[PDB]
RNA sequence: AAACUCACCAGGUCCAGACACAAUAAGGAUUGACAGAUUGAGAGCUCUUUCUUGAUUUUGUGGGUGGUGGUGCAUGGCCGUUC
């Protein structure tokens, strides 16, 4: 995440930019 | 009567009673934890 | 310039403690104090980027085993980086087991405290929440009466800090005497608002949160007599300036009431 | 009959020379009595494990304990 | 009511190298400036190392 | 052994005021077991004797003056623990009261390096 | 996918009293560069049985300084989000 949430569902830890499957089309 | 049911008067909407019919068979061999000694020797008749 | 007998000891020790589980352990990262070259100690430690086990028990590399002079160990600079972790490297800002389990119970020598492996405190760049942090090291093991008129002549002579009215907090209820070289320190705080035509300068307003509101009641909570009594007005502009309401007339018995010490 | 003295892994391999001792061995929690002999060779003594109360599936009775009664 | 009571002005002189702590520091380096050994850094320091590369 | 006068004026000035430091260590059970277990370095004793029934035994170090040997006393009985750690540390605001007593054992000296043993090598002519 | 991963488990202990004064506080309170016993299912740790100790700190206690309990309540910009 970058901070304006509580994500929890559908973490990411690869490659370092912290953007989700889901947030591909919102971030 | 006290001891001959199974289950007490709450029927007058609730349970399916749950009935645990025992059945039970031996533990030969040694060591048991929690688990293991329902399946040791288990001759199914 | 070394021979490669001792060189060939230091380098390839990321092979065997990096898991640390159980066994007995080898015996080339102990013998680096036993080494009398001890610019080849302080430096070789690693000091800041370990996997297992260090905040609480066993660090005592040179506390009560030697003096408290060279390393004497503990609150700013050398390890300040990793002091700074994890309080700040994280989006929770919380603890853990990594952060846990071997330094703070270095104070058993709490001569050996105050210079040498981290002190330094409040000269050169410090945030107003590292001596509060180190209020739970300085009230979770011992703390001497002897550093408390060493930590109240010397950290008002510097520049300001929230830190230090924290130490302030810490250590005015010992109630050890003051050595009368010292008392002056702490009273030049409120006066600088107004121009007579004693007249006064540009620094004028000096606000802290709730530990200020804690920390200047420390310097104002029991005795009247072993001040220079003249700063009495120095610190009524609490009332007069600042007036204050809620917890106000439990402030000002520094100076008021009772037999000092 | 020896002692049953305990063993807490799953990848050890015993040698068979001891006849006539005793050891407890890992089963999960406990340790099971094995009176050392030539007749084990080369298998594992966490083997002696099958760690459930059995799967239900000709008497599913503790399934009945997880449906719902209902009001 | 402290007076002399032993030693408050100094504190056992570990009281002026908070502001000065290089200044205190070098009251024990000079002495200790050394160079290397094989033979002083323990007696036998060629017989109490090798516990290491062998696991 | 003991103190002398200008270490009378060494011990009551700095050592027996030195009462944030009291680098003392004081007979019931061990100052002539400090005869006998070895980790006695310097001994300073007591010359107001009515707490003594092993003092009678350390005593062998007050009238048999290796020359760390001085032997020359003083008076005050309960000065650690009337002062200085064994009992009252009577200090600024303190009142306590526990028994104490009367054979201290220097081992080491801190920043007071050369000021407290001056109980060395000077009285045995 | 291997024990770790991996969010759970079958059994153990390194460790909690600071701040004040109260019992002992330097005859060992409690400290450590070490020698053993060390093992709980496999460990480092302890100092009763060499000796650093250095004034300092041991404990039945409570305000709570210790918010390294922040879930926060919104407040101040700032950009996923809603337009």
């Amino acid at each position: 995440q970058c901070r304006v949430c509580s994500s929890h569902t559908g973490l990411i830890r690869k490659y370092g930019l912290n953007i989700c499957r889901q947030c591909f089309r919102e971030k | 009567e006290y001891d001959g049911l199974t289950t007490a008067r709450y029927d007058d909407h609730g349970f399916l009673p749950g009935r645990e019919q025992t059945s039970k068979k031996a533990a030969v061999p040694k060591g048991t934890s929690d688990y293991q000694a329902k399946w040791y020797l288990d001759d199914v008749i | 310039a070394l021979p490669e007998k001792v060189i060939k000891a230091y380098t390839t020790v990321g092979s065997i403690l990096k898991t640390w589980t159980h066994g007995k352990l080898p015996k080339l990262f102990k013998v680096i104090p036993s080494l009398r070259n001890w610019q080849d100690v302080i430096y070789v430690t690693n000091p800041e980027e370990w996997s297992p086990h260090v905040v609480y028990e066993a660090t005592k590399l040179f506390v009560s085993n030697l003096t408290a002079k060279e390393s004497q160990k503990f609150i700013n600079l050398i390890l300040l980086e990793r002091f700074r972790d994890n309080i700040e490297t994280s989006e929770d800002h919380s603890l853990n087991y990594h952060i846990y389990r071997a330094v703070k119970k270095s104070l058993y020598k709490p001569s050996a405290f105050f210079k040498g492996f981290l002190f330094p405190l409040v000269e050169t760049g410090c945030n107003v929440r590292e001596a509060t942090i180190a209020g739970s090291v300085l009230a979770k093991v011992s703390v001497p009466a002897l550093h408390s008129s060493a930590a109240l002549s010397y950290l008002l002579r510097l520049p300001f800090s929230p830190p230090t009215t924290v130490f302030i907090k810490i250590l005015l209820d010992k109630k050890y005497a003051l050595p009368y070289q010292t008392v002056d320190d702490c009273v030049y705080y409120f006066m600088r608002f107004r121009i007579l035509d004693g007249s006064n300068g540009e620094d004028a307003t000096r606000v802290l949160p709730v530990i200020w509101h804690k920390a200047f009641l420390t310097f104002a909570q029991r005795y009247k007599n072993d001040i220079t009594q003249d700063q009495r007005d120095f610190l009524l502009e609490t009332v007069r300036q600042r007036g204050h309401k809620d917890i106000g007339p439990e402030i000002r018995r520094e100076l008021l009431a009772g037999a000092s010490r | 009959k020896p002692a049953p003295v305990r063993t807490h892994m799953r990848n050890m391999i015993i040698v068979p020379e001891m006849i006539g001792s005793v050891v407890g061995i890992y089963n999960g929690k406990a340790f099971n009595q094995v009176e050392i002999r030539p007749e084990m060779l080369g298998h594992y003594l966490g083997e002696f494990s099958i760690t459930y109360t059995p799967v239900r599936h000709g008497r599913a009775g503790a399934t009945t304990s997880r449906f719902i009664p209902l009001k | 009511t402290e007076t002399m009571t032993v030693l408050d002005d100094q504190y056992d002189q570990i009281i002026n190298g908070y502001e000065n702590y290089e200044e205190e520091l070098e009251e024990d380096e000079e002495q200790n400036y050394q160079p290397f050994d094989m033979s002083a850094e323990r007696s036998d320091f060629e017989s109490m190392l090798d516990d290491f590369l062998d696991n | 052994q003991t103190a002398e006068v200008t270490i009378e004026d060494a011990l009551k000035v700095v050592l027996r005021t030195a009462l944030v430091h009291d680098g003392l260590a004081r007979g019931l059970r061990e100052s002539t077991k400090a005869l006998t277990r070895g980790e006695a370095l310097l001994v300073v004793l007591v010359s107001s004797v009515t707490e003594a029934n092993i003092i009678k035994l350390v005593e062998g170090l007050a009238n048999d003056p290796e020359n760390k040997v001085p032997l020359i006393k003083v008076a005050d009985a309960k000065q650690l623990g009337e002062w200085a750690g064994l009992g009252k540390i009577d200090r600024e605001g303190n009142a306590r009261k526990v028994v104490g007593a009367s054979v201290v054992v220097v081992k080491n000296w801190g920043a007071e390096t050369d000021e407290l043993s001056m109980i060395m090598e000077h009285f045995s002519q």
